[PDB]
């Protein structure tokens, strides 16, 4: 074996309903993952080339 | 997400607590104007006999 332990994660990526997707949780039961980054895409600079 | 489900059921059982003494209340309005219409003699007598 060229490796004898791999070097990988050690806890899981958490991801919960925070604050700004609560809203769409209760209103519509519609949830996203990372409102964030739907935040930074079409509202901050929509203009930006993805 | 369970603390907005915890709030929604305490806002229920608030609702309901208080309905409960409002409805008590507008229950000892009631029995004052039915007791108050039980000694009530109608116009045409007390009319004459006072």
């Amino acid at each position: 074996e060229a490796d004898n332990q791999i070097m990988g994660p050690s806890s899981y990526a958490s991801f919960v309903v925070r604050g700004e997707n609560l809203v769409t949780a209760v209103s519509y039961g519609r949830v996203m993952r990372t409102f964030e980054h739907f935040m930074a895409r079409i509202v901050d600079s929509p203009e930006k080339a993805g | 997400v369970e603390y907005a489900e915890y709030v929604g059921a305490v806002k229920t059982v608030a609702s309901a607590l208080q309905f409960g003494v409002d409805a008590l209340e507008r229950g000892l309005i009631n029995t004052v104007l039915s007791v108050k219409l039980r000694h009530a003699p109608p116009m045409f007598i007390l009319q004459t006999l006072a």
